[PDB]
Order: structure tokens, then C-alpha cells, then sequence
């Protein structure tokens, strides 16, 4: 005996990629000062490739009184290539922290989703 | 760890509040989540209220932030409005450099009565080719985002054309005549490839 | 010592609460020719004390008496990952034939194991020379990808992809394939199941007697894909023993063979020995799915149900053959053929059943053509039927995101041809009407005589109510179903329950819809009951802030539960009632330090100062002061009479 | 045994599911239950029934339903139906799991979930249509 038609409704929505770091606590151990390369990796998982690729990366923080491009001696950040990454500017990323002569600092890694 | 439930938010006009899911899947970390609403140009505004503005969480846990509107129906009802929603994830700690994660997404204040369908708005975009620039003009009061902008055999940078307005992007002289583009729906999914019509 | 993906440790399972349970389902039918009234009330009582689940089913009938149908007690044994159903029940019937009974039944439960270690999935071995990463490829999909330390590695959490194809083990570098095919009788290596059963025998037929029997089936897996399954069905006058083996050949497919030998004492006091051999072959693959099943039984072989008849059904089955061929045309069309052939002993009667069909889906329209052919020598005729079904949603013509309520409506058209008798054409509109889609209209009219069927089902926060009218004979169906949960804090009403239930406790917050539910709303007291919850998994219960009252706020709107089977799991939410206010608090003409804590004195609330001293507080009265700790301060405040009317109150507070 | 007229035309809503809920193929979303009611059933003719679900099978997996093709439609996602015991039932096939009958009213429970048949999940509408047929002993 035939039964009856049945309908299933539902919608799927994309979401922000989960963002974490290889080092726990979102803390980088720069070490005591006396320059010193401290590498740390940021991971973007738990999302689709299109969403992961269509992002915008920027850095924010307190600018040093002498050098606004150096996070408040100071801490500088370099990418894989080795180019200097200025702060306050418009799946695994490795960034190297260095000590620059001009101690706790805080930085804002900002990801904008298109 | 910290993750949002949607890449974009749609707020219908007259709605009392909207919910947004924020989740964390790590059992041994404490996170302080702070939120606020920015305008199109990136200026702090009180037109929207995030509740809670700042709250702490521990372990595997998910919460819902409520977005309230105090604009008092001041935004125009003939077109959509754009806002930047920011979510800051402060890691509660107990030489060290601390990192915070700021996720920025788009919130579209959409009026009640609209002339054009949101899905049909994608294919109504028009293009103009200058000597070295491409101008995208939108005859729809809907916000439109262009992705995978191929000019011949090469791609170009993304653009955010405003409703009832025009946007300009670069265009190499050696780029091909054909123009192809993609748009994003309200669900964050890329629309099927559509040819570029010239006017 | 790696664990399966999505593993739940055996400590987060909630035993539940010592609570009662009632499920009422009253159905009445008024048939007018007539004016005959039928009532089929059903009551399912239940109790949860400790970790024991007591269930009772009783039906009250009426025509214009009570019948105790079922009664059992269940207890889950975690160390054995099994369940003991002390009382009434029935056998699984996976190996033998399912039979109702009343007695002890200790059976392994697969739901205890994680979702990854389910179905059939070959274990992946291999020694990794140096550090490397392994990827599983199937139909161009990375099934699993993770780093592996140097040395031998074992992977046993591969998802039960089903037919699919072969798994390419891309290590980073021996690139080798592993065949993969499964049948319902195939199990992963190491996985073990058992269904020990003892007690009397019961059945619906009154002629059948009530003997005492012992049924025990054991299935085990061996390396290289072997699966060995045995079973015994011992009884006073019936002895059946089954033995079988299943193997994944791979490219050839999957084959399961078993043989059962049975000695049966018929009511004629005659002993009969018989055998039954069953083959099950499954093959995948553009894609042509083939399923073949054969069951050949020698004369004199009978099931345990055949020897339970009264002291002092004649023809016996000889062979059952089943063919199932599925071919996919394109990415839209699917054609299927199914055939069942029956042979007996001492006669040429064949009970043939053939079903062919084609399903196609447009962007919105979905249409299907099916043909049925039932040949039975008992009736000396071949019934042939042709059925065409078309489903068309109204969104095809309606504009996108339309404000009209018709956007959820859909249309259905059905054509039926007997090719030798009366035809039928039925057209009907079905959809939802209420704000939360709790309504369901199914108004259809057709010609055979005119047939008009209109149902107005409704799913409220107290119970489900269905009213239907059938015109041909004027029948009227009415039905009220619901459930009553008696917990420690009181009694609540809601929709009919299904196994596990979640009692959400929101004291002071009333009329709060829950997310991803069919209009389940909290009562005036605040409690609510979810109809269903997943067993031994991580759930997600959330409250809709939009439906939340304007004077109520939730600290943690979303929670997660891990409910044991048949356990009433109570999830609480702290609801703060009062005025929501964002205070700009300043201390010594300066904003308070970031991260300082604020605790209410008049009420129980906490908050963070955050930036610019903008602290958000909920459930606060019209006056009073709080304590700010960063180093202590107090700040009294006063509110206008319209503060309650205003959704959010913004005031400038001054510290000590 | 006649089915309830209301059950012959029912719609089940799965709500909204986060895409990253599906990492790899084979994972399932939040389950949603639905019931089918059989009234005035007579056990004399038969005491056992089975359910067969015929529908459009997906192009990459013939064990789940189809969501169609077109703009604004989720891809690599299908609808999977499971019995009350949690075992997968292959659609478009004769019934495999059989249930007993009680005189009067009988209720059958089933579970619907979202199954990922692709490496990546694309958001969008994932509506589907199927039907059920009853096979008596």
C-alpha cells in the first residue's frame, strides 16, 4: 500500500573559521632581554577552504612613542618571507617575533571576513 | 577555539533583537569575549548594543550574544545599511607577549519592503570599462560583494559596491575582453558563475 | 592509545532523575453513513528511579475495556556496554526470526560505542618508516588526514561510508588500495555483539502456546575481514543451531553465507529435521548497485514459531529469492528494480512481487513513476498497478522571501491506473499556517466517486491535536496526544515523549520557545519538556532570546547534555528578572580599571567593568547599590518609573 | 491497516546546521525525530510490517537523499534516515527492519539527519522530498 509524500526542510549557513595557535594560552614566550627569533604558528581550521582563503589579516596594538611601527625596547613581527609587518594597517601562518632596541606586550590579530 | 556561527548577519527592520552564536571547543582554556558594533567606516557607534558586552567563559561552551537596535528607525528604508561587528577573544591568563583574536563580520540592516529579490539582485550588476579601470554600478538597493573577478585569464581584487552607488577597481591593459564575477548570498555561499554584461 | 573521533568518556553519561512519566494518546473516529464512535485511548506509564526504567503500556478501547498490553523494566550495564530488559520484549531477529517473549534479555547495545566505530570499516595497519602523514582517499575525498609518528600504526575509526569504493592509503610513500564493501552481517574486527535471551514465549496468535526457550546469538570479527556469527534457539521441543561466515571480497563485493539446522517437534508429535542455507551478496558500481539474497530451506525445516501451535498453515516454504538493482541516470534520475520470488514444497505456487520505479527531481518539481506487479497463485491473478506522483512547491511561482504565508504551501498530484479497472486522480495542497509552523493543513480532493480529505494537525506547547474530515461516508477523525512529566519540583505537560527526554528548567521565564523545535514553548511556570534527545551523545538545548520576555535575561542560554537511554535529564537555566541597564560608572572622575568585577547586593548578579566603565547589569531593582572590586567601592543608583518600560537603561553612576 | 490521513502529508524541519559540524564524510548533524501512526490495525492478516523509503539518491552516495541542484542550494549534503535502533536503512530498497503490530494503534519512530558526502560543505537550502511505503507480512 502506497503511503504519502514527505518533505524535509532545512538551511545550511557558513561560519567563521576556528582560530588558534600552536602555542597554548595565546602567549608567546619572548624570553629575557639582553634580535631573538621566536617563531609561532597561527592555525585556521574548522571551516571551508573558500571561507579560509577569503579573509583579511591585520595587526593592532599600542604604538611605541618613538617608533609607531613597533609594538610597545620593543617587539617586532616578521612573516615567512622576512618582511616587516607594520601595526595598525588595513591556513597556517608562521610569524617570527624579534626584540628591537629603541616587559609585557599585548597584540590584536584581526581577521576581517568578506 | 573561539568561533562565530555565521560569516554575516541579517537584521530585519523592526526586529527587537538578533542572536549570534559564539562557541569554544577547548576544555582547558579560559576566554574573555568582548564585543561591539562599528559603522561602515570603522567608528564606534551606540546605535547597536551587544549583550553581554564582555563576559568570561571556560571550557567547551557556547553562548548567544543579543544585538539590540537603538537607532529609533533613523536609517533609510529604501536601501540596506552596513555595519561592522567585532568580536574580541581575550585569553584570560594567570617575558610573555599576549595575543587576542578580533573577528570582524558584516551586519546588514535590511528594511521590510524591498523591490528586488536578494538572490535576483546578484545578476543585475552592471560594468563599465575605462582606459585602465573597471567600474561596477549596482541598480539594486541591496549590498553586493564581487568575488573571483576574472578579466580574461587573470583575477582582480574584490570590491564592495554600495547600493545606489559605484565602485572602481584596477584593470590591466592586457586583460581579456570577457569579464566574469561571483557574488555571495545571505548564507555565505558562492553563487554559480555568471557572465559579465556590459551597459 | 588513540581514541575514536567524537568519543564520550564513560563518566559524563547522566543517570537522570527520580521522576514519573505518562504518555496519553486518545483517538476517536466518528463514522457517518451510521454515527458510529470508536475510541482507541492509549496510556504509557513510566518511572525512573536510580538507573532503572520501568515502562507499562495499557490500551482502553470503546465502541458505540482496558487491556494491559506491555510491561517491562530496563537497566543499562555500562561495563558490558549492554542492556538488561527484565520483563516483556522481543528478540532482535538479526540472525534468527524475531519473536515476542517475556523474560530476561541481556543484549549488547551498539549506541554505547562512538559514532565513528559503527557499521563495517576495515582496520588499517602498516609500519611508517620515519615521521609521515596518512590520508584516506575515496572518490576524490580526504576521508581522514593526520600526522603519524614513526613505527607501526593502527587506524580503526574509519567512518562507515557504506558501498562507496576502495580506500587509497596515501602516506607521505607506499600508495596502496584497500577494498571496501559491506553487508548488514559484516562487522569490524574486534567488535562483538550478543543477544542472550531466556524466558517464556508469547505471540499475537491465540492458537500458539507458551513454552520456555533460550535464544543466544554471538557475532565476532576476525582480521582480514572475516566475520563469524553463530546462534542457538534451544527449546523443550525445538532445537535450532545456526552458523555462518561473512567476507568482504572487495572488487567482487561482499558475501555472507549461513546454514541453520533445526529439529522440530510438530503438534502431530512427529520429529522433523531440516536445514536452511542463506546467501547474501552485495556489490556496488556509472554506479549499478546489485543486491542478491537467497534462502533455500529443505523440506522438514521450520522456525521456532511453527512448533508453538496448539496440540492436535500447511504448505512450507522452499526458497526465497530477492533481487535489487539500482541504476542512477545522471545526477538527477534514479531507476530501481526489485523482485521477490517464493517457492514451496509439494506445489507450484509462486508468490512473485515485482516493483519498478523511476524518481526524478527538477529544481523544484519532483516526479516519480512506479509499476507494481503482484502474482499469487492463491488468487490466480496478477495485480498490475501504475502510480505517478508529482510534488510542486509554491515557491516556484511565488517570489523569493515573500511576505505571504503561502510560501510554505506545496501541491501534490497523484495518478493511479489499474490498467484493467477504475482509475484515480487526487490533487492536494499541504502546508503550514501558524507563525511557528505548528499548524499543518493537508486539504486534498480527488476522483476515483469524489474523495475529499482535509486534516488540520496542530502541535502546541501542551499537546498535539489533529482534526480530519473524510468525505466519500463522512468520517471525522479527532486526536489528542500529549505527555505529563512528574519531576521533583512539580508536574508539567507537553508533547508526547520519545525515549529520552530533557526537562528544561527556567524559573520565572515563561513562554520561551526552544531552538530547532516544532513550537515547543515553556509553560507559565517556566519548565518545558523536549520530545526527544539523542542517546549517549552531546546535545544542544538553547532558548530563543527573541521569544524571551523583555524583563528576563539568561546568563547561559545554550547548554549541552549527555542523556542515558530512558533517562529524564534536567537542564537548568538561570533566568534573571528585572531591568537591563548599561551603567557608565566612573571612579574619582576616571573610568574604572578594565577587568574589574561588579557584584549586586540587592539581587544576585555579576558583571565585568570592561572599557570606559560600561558595565552591563540584568535583573536590577529601581534602587540600591553594588560592590565593585579591582580596591572596593560602592555606588548607589536611582531609576525613573519608566525604566521598566524602557528595554535598556543607560545611567551615569559615580563611585565612592 | 489504514494510516492516519495527517501523516500522509507531513513536513519535517531540520533547522540550521553549522557547516564545520561536518569535518569529513560520514558525520551526521543533530537528529530530528518523526512518527507515523497506524490505526484500526488487524493482527489476524499480519502481525509484522516494514517501511520502504523510495526517493532520489545522491550522485556520490546511493544511501542518502538528494537536495537538488541550482543556485542557493547546498552541495555535498544529503538527508539520511535511521530507524529507532539507530541502524542505517538504505533508501530505495525493500524494508530490512520489521516491527510488530498491536491491535488498535501503532506508532513507528524514525530519525532524520544530515550526512556529508563531500570533503567540503557549502551553505544553502537543502530541501528534499521522499515517501514511505508499508510492506506487510
Amino acid at each position: 500500500l502506497p503511503g504519502g509524500n514527505m518533505q524535509f526542510q532545512g538551511v545550511i549557513i557558513a561560519e567563521t573559521c576556528r582560530i588558534e595557535a600552536g602555542d597554548k594560552q595565546m602567549t608567546v614566550n619572548m624570553g629575557q632581554i639582553s634580535s631573538a627569533p621566536v617563531p609561532f604558528v597561527i592555525h585556521l581550521r574548522e571551516c571551508s577552504t573558500v571561507v579560509s582563503e577569503r579573509v583579511g589579516v591585520a595587526f593592532h596594538g599600542v604604538a611605541d612613542g618613538k617608533n609607531p611601527d613597533v609594538l610597545s625596547i620593543g617587539v617586532a613581527l616578521f612573516d615567512d618571507e622576512g618582511n616587516l609587518v607594520p601595526i595598525n594597517r588595513p591556513t597556517s601562518l608562521h610569524f617570527i617575533a624579534k626584540y628591537r632596541a629603541t616587559a609585557n606586550a599585548q597584540a590584536w590579530f584581526s581577521l576581517t571576513y568578506q | 577555539g573561539v568561533a562565530l556561527g555565521a560569516t554575516r548577519v541579517i537584521y530585519p527592520a523592526g526586529q527587537k533583537q538578533e542572536q549570534l552564536a559564539v562557541t569554544n571547543n577547548d576544555e582547558n582554556s579560559t576566554y574573555l569575549i568582548q564585543s561591539w558594533v562599528e559603522n561602515a567606516d570603522g567608528v564606534k557607534d551606540g546605535r547597536f548594543i551587544v549583550t553581554p558586552p564582555l563576559f568570561a567563559m571556560k571550557g567547551k561552551k557556547e553562548n548567544t550574544l543579543r544585538i539590540l537596535d537603538a537607532t529609533n528607525n533613523q536609517l533609510p528604508q529604501d536601501r540596506e545599511s552596513l555595519f561592522w561587528m567585532n568580536v574580541k577573544a581575550i585569553p584570560s591568563m594567570d617575558n610573555t607577549l599576549q595575543l587576542a583574536i578580533i573577528s570582524r563580520i558584516k551586519l546588514y540592516y535590511r528594511p521590510a519592503k524591498l523591490a528586488l529579490p536578494p538572490d535576483q539582485a546578484a545578476e543585475k550588476l552592471r560594468f563599465r570599462r575605462s582606459a585602465n579601470s573597471l567600474t561596477l554600478i549596482n541598480p539594486t538597493p541591496y549590498y553586493l560583494t564581487v568575488t573571483e573577478l576574472n578579466a580574461g585569464t587573470r583575477v582582480l581584487e574584490n570590491a564592495l559596491v554600495p547600493p545606489m552607488g559605484e565602485s572602481t577597481v584596477k584593470l590591466p591593459s592586457d586583460a581579456g575582453s570577457n569579464i566574469t564575477y561571483r557574488t555571495i548570498n545571505d548564507y555565505g555561499a558562492l553563487t554559480p558563475k555568471m557572465t559579465g554584461v556590459m551597459e | 592509545s588513540n581514541r575514536a573521533r567524537g568519543y564520550i568518556p564513560p563518566e559524563l553519561w547522566d543517570p537522570g532523575i527520580n521522576a514519573g512519566l505518562l504518555n496519553y494518546n486518545f483517538s476517536g473516529n466518528s463514522v457517518q453513513n451510521g454515527n458510529s464512535h470508536y475510541a482507541y485511548l492509549n496510556l504509557q506509564s513510566g518511572l525512573n528511579i536510580g538507573a532503572w526504567r520501568l515502562r507499562d503500556n495499557t490500551t482502553w478501547s470503546y465502541n458505540s475495556k482496558w487491556q494491559h498490553i506491555n510491561t517491562w523494566l530496563e537497566r543499562d550495564i555500562i561495563p558490558l556496554r549492554s542492556r538488561l530488559t527484565l520483563g516483556d520484549g522481543y528478540t532482535q531477529g538479526d540472525i534468527f526470526d524475531g519473536i515476542n517473549f517475556r523474560g530476561a534479555q541481556l543484549a549488547s547495545d551498539d549506541n554505547m560505542l562512538p559514532d565513528s566505530q559503527r557499521g563495517f570499516a576495515p582496520v588499517i595497519h602498516g609500519i611508517a618508516r620515519g615521521t609521515a602523514q596518512v590520508t584516506i582517499k575515496q572518490n576524490g575525498y580526504d576521508i581522514y588526514n593526520s600526522t603519524v609518528p614513526p613505527g607501526p600504526f593502527t587506524i580503526n575509526d574509519i567512518y562507515a561510508a557504506g558501498n562507496s569504493g576502495d580506500l587509497q592509503v596515501t602516506i607521505k610513500t607506499q600508495i596502496f588500495t584497500v577494498p571496501y564493501s559491506s553487508v548488514p552481517l559484516l562487522q569490524r574486527e574486534g567488535h562483538t555483539r550478543y543477544s542472550i535471551t531466556a524466558g517464556e514465549y508469547r505471540s499475537g496468535n491465540a492458537q500458539q502456546e507458551k513454552p520456555r526457550f533460550f535464544q543466544s546469538t554471538l557475532l565476532h570479527g576476525l582480521p582480514a575481514g572475516w566475520t563469524i556469527y553463530g546462534g542457538t534457539q534451544l527449546a523443550d521441543r525445538y532445537r535450532a543451531f545456526n552458523f555462518g561466515i561473512g567476507k568482504n571480497m572487495g572488487a567482487l563485493g561482499a558475501l555472507s553465507v549461513d546454514m541453520t539446522q533445526a529439529n522440530s517437534t510438530l503438534p502431530d508429535d512427529s520429529q522433523h529435521d531440516g536445514q536452511s542455507v542463506r546467501f547474501l551478496y552485495n556489490k556496488s558500481l556509472g554506479t549499478n548497485i546489485q543486491l542478491v539474497g537467497y534462502r533455500y530451506s529443505t523440506s522438514g525445516y521450520f522456525n521456532f514459531a511453527d512448533t508453538t501451535y496448539s496440540r492436535m498453515l500447511a504448505y512450507n516454504k522452499r526458497g526465497k529469492l530477492q533481487l535489487t538493482v539500482t541504476q542512477q541516470l545522471g545526477r538527477t534520475s534514479t531507476l530501481y528494480l526489485s523482485g521477490s520470488h517464493q517457492t514451496y514444497w509439494g506445489t507450484s505456487n509462486v508468490d512473485e512481487q515485482f516493483q519498478a520505479g523511476l524518481n526524478t527531481a527538477f529544481e523544484d518539481i519532483n516526479w516519480t513513476l512506479s509499476y507494481s506487479l503482484t502474482k499469487n497463485a492463491w488468487q490466480k491473478g496478477r495485480d498490475q498497478m501504475l502510480a505517478l506522483n508529482v510534488n510542486i512547491p509554491f515557491s516556484h511561482w511565488l517570489r523569493s522571501d515573500s511576505k505571504s504565508q503561502w510560501r510554505h504551501a506545496s501541491a501534490s498530484y497523484s495518478m493511479s491506473h489499474d490498467l484493467n479497472g477504475r482509475m484515480t486522480n487526487l490533487a492536494g495542497v499541504y502546508g503550514t499556517l501558524l507563525e511557528d509552523n505548528n499548524l499543518s493543513y493537508s486539504v486534498q480532493t480527488g476522483y476515483a466517486g469524489s474523495t475529499g480529505y482535509a486534516t488540520l494537525n496542530y502541535r502546541g506547547g501542551y499537546g498535539n491535536a489533529n482534526i480530519g474530515y473524510s468525505h466519500s461516508i463522512k468520517q471525522l477523525y479527532y486526536g489528542v496526544s500529549g505527555g505529563v512529566l512528574a519531576h521533583a519540583n512539580g508536574v508539567t505537560l507537553g508533547q508526547p515523549l520519545n525515549d529520552t527526554v530533557v526537562l528544561v528548567k527556567a524559573p520565572g521565564a515563561k513562554d520561551a520557545k526552544v531552538e530547532n523545535q516544532t513550537g515547543v514553548r515553556t509553560d507559565w511556570r517556566g519548565y518545558a519538556v523536549l520530545p526527544y534527545a539523542t542517546e549517549y551523545r552531546e546535545n544542544r538545548v538553547a532558548l530563543d532570546t527573541n521569544t524571551l520576555a523583555d524583563n528576563v535575561d539568561l546568563d547561559n542560554a545554550v547548554a549541552n547534555v549527555v542523556p542515558t537511554r530512558g533517562a529524564i535529564v534536567r537542564a537548568e537555566f538561570k533566568a534573571r528578572v528585572g531591568i537591563k541597564l548599561l551603567m557608565t560608572l566612573t571612579h574619582n572622575n576616571k573610568p574604572l580599571p578594565f577587568g574589574a568585577m561588579v557584584t549586586s547586593e540587592s539581587s544576585q548578579s555579576s558583571g565585568i567593568v570592561a572599557d570606559n566603565g560600561q558595565v552591563y547589569l540584568s535583573g536590577m531593582p529601581l534602587a540600591g547599590k553594588v560592590q565593585v572590586k579591582w580596591a572596593h567601592c560602592v555606588a548607589n543608583y536611582q531609576l525613573p518609573p519608566e525604566s521598566q518600560q524602557q528595554l535598556l537603561t543607560q545611567l551615569s553612576a559615580e563611585c565612592r
